[PDB]
């Protein structure tokens, strides 16, 4: 089964798993208790393989979302903080990893889009997204545009769209309801209207992708871009003089993009679930912890509020964590497969003109 | 789950071509993005070509832009590496992938959630 006595941890491989072993090896140093980090190809699918056996690792790192369907499978342990620790970490963060109203892995690091905008065309980006259209009849007579970003992927249009009052599923008190969907009350209108109209008013095109975006924000070509800090390496070598901010306000609300909080759930096959929530709560969550993490690969903003204090003089990381603090924790429901699918339509549909927002929003809630 | 199995690999010579197939069964509707990866003995693992479902925009390395055209046959349920102008360095196994969502560029292959047998494909000079 899962011998005894020692801890297999699984990460991705494009997390900072060598940091996360020099944890690992204090805690042995401390305990005895040897702490094998690994990173195993096709990693999301093959835990609920291997622990659905009474097989895997002790301990698994993965975005929260994917843990709910574990979580219903029966595949992750009820976690066991006591308040204390709970106060350690942003309250937002904890209603990540509740399913069914209980608690089922330790939040890690926080993660969403933030405005990423071109210093040199731009040094005092706009509040607001009612401002863009003005700002870009001023940027459009200097050969340039206010801002491009991936109008193809709802995860970039939702920021705009939740803005108002839309939401995927409602959440209340660790549960989601699955009948109540918030793609086509009036605030997913207000906002989804907005984006066609920037469309139709010829300061956003339709057919604009990742790519796209991508490089019209890394070659000059435009003020304003969203994407998150997987992008920043890019725009580095780039050159391009570039800040990242919150997010505009839309009729005076915060933007609300969907947040991922990289979790470690606790596999329910581990014998060693009192090692595992020592680990997690004693070495790793902690400032020395997350740093040795972070010093491998950067984890963007993290949970824990006194390591995040110091990451966030970074404001490319505070405004991550604002703008997290502000948005929409994805929901770790199977049913979210449907919502994509749904509001990918509809977006589509809105701004190819194909259809109007009304009729777009009300397609998307009835399935 | 979304399963997906793999086939179309061989060993050809340069100058020739191959095809790969990759079959999708089950929840497969709602499958926004498709994706071929590489990886070759004792290396990363790359985005070679992707897709975008539903409007059917196409992504391709540098390597094979030009070479290779990933297509999908809805009606069949199945995903195609056109692999044109076969050359020594396209050696490597070779991977399909799916993902309802994508925060990413289509080629980055963190972002897929299932994935297949990967074969090896073999290209002598």
């Amino acid at each position: 089964k899962i011998e005894e006595g020692k801890l297999v941890i699984w990460i991705n491989g494009d997390k900072g798993y060598n940091g996360l072993a020099e944890v690992g090896k204090k805690f042995e140093k401390d305990t005895g208790i040897k702490v094998t980090v690994e990173h195993p190809d096709k990693l999301e699918e093959k835990f609920p393989q291997v622990a659905a056996t009474g097989d895997g690792p002790d301990i698994i790192f993965w975005a929260h979302d994917r843990f709910g369907g574990y979580a219903q499978s029966g595949l992750l342990a009820e976690i066991t903080p006591d308040k204390a620790f709970q106060d350690k970490l942003y309250p937002f963060t904890w209603d990540a990893v509740r399913y069914n109203g209980k608690l089922i892995a330790y939040p890690i690091a926080v993660e969403a889009l933030s405005l990423i905008y071109n210093k040199d065309l731009l040094p005092n980006p706009p509040k607001t997204w009612e401002e863009i259209p003005a700002l870009d009849k001023e940027l459009k007579a200097k050969g340039k545009s206010a801002l491009m970003f991936n109008l193809q992927e709802p995860y970039f249009t939702w920021p705009l769209i939740a803005a108002d009052g839309g939401y995927a599923f409602k959440y209340e008190n660790g549960k989601y309801d699955i009948k109540d969907v918030g793609v086509d009350n009036a605030g997913a209108k207000a906002g989804l209207t907005f984006l066609v109209d920037l469309i139709k008013n010829k300061h956003m095109n339709a057919d604009t992708d990742y790519s796209i975006a991508e490089a019209a924000f890394n070659k000059g070509e435009t003020a304003m871009t969203i994407n998150g800090p997987w992008a920043w390496s890019n725009i580095d070598t780039s050159k391009v003089n570039y800040g990242v901010t919150v997010l505009p306000t839309f009729k005076g609300q915060p933007s609300k993009p969907f947040v991922g909080v990289l979790s470690a759930g606790i596999n329910a096959a581990s014998p060693n679930k009192e090692l595992a929530k020592e680990f997690l709560e004693n070495y790793l969550l902690t400032d020395e912890g997350l740093e040795a993490v972070n010093k491998d690969k950067p984890l963007g903003a993290v949970a824990l509020k006194s390591y995040e204090e110091e990451l966030a003089k970074d404001p490319r990381i505070a405004a991550t964590m604002e703008n997290a603090q502000k948005g929409e924790i994805m929901p770790n429901i199977p049913q979210m497969s449907a919502f994509w699918y749904a509001v990918r339509t509809a977006v589509i549909n809105a701004a190819s003109g194909r259809q109007t927002v009304d009729e777009a929003l009300k397609d998307a809630q009835t399935p | 789950q979304v399963q997906l199995v793999e086939s179309g690999g061989g060993s050809v010579q340069a100058g020739g071509s191959l095809r790969l197939s990759c079959a999708a069964s089950g929840k497969i509707h709602e499958i926004g993005y498709l994706g071929w990866f590489r990886q070759a003995p004792g290396k990363e693992r790359e985005g070679v070509a992707a897709l975008m479902t539903f409007q059917g925009q196409t992504y391709y390395a540098d390597s094979v832009k030009g070479r290779f055209t990933v297509s999908l046959d809805n009606a069949k349920n199945t995903v195609y590496l056109q692999m044109n102008s076969l050359k020594p360095e396209d050696t490597a196994l070779y991977y399909c992938a799916a993902a309802y969502w994508g925060k990413q560029s289509p080629l980055i292959s963190w972002d897929y959630s299932y994935w297949g047998q990967g074969t090896q494909v073999t290209v002598s000079a």
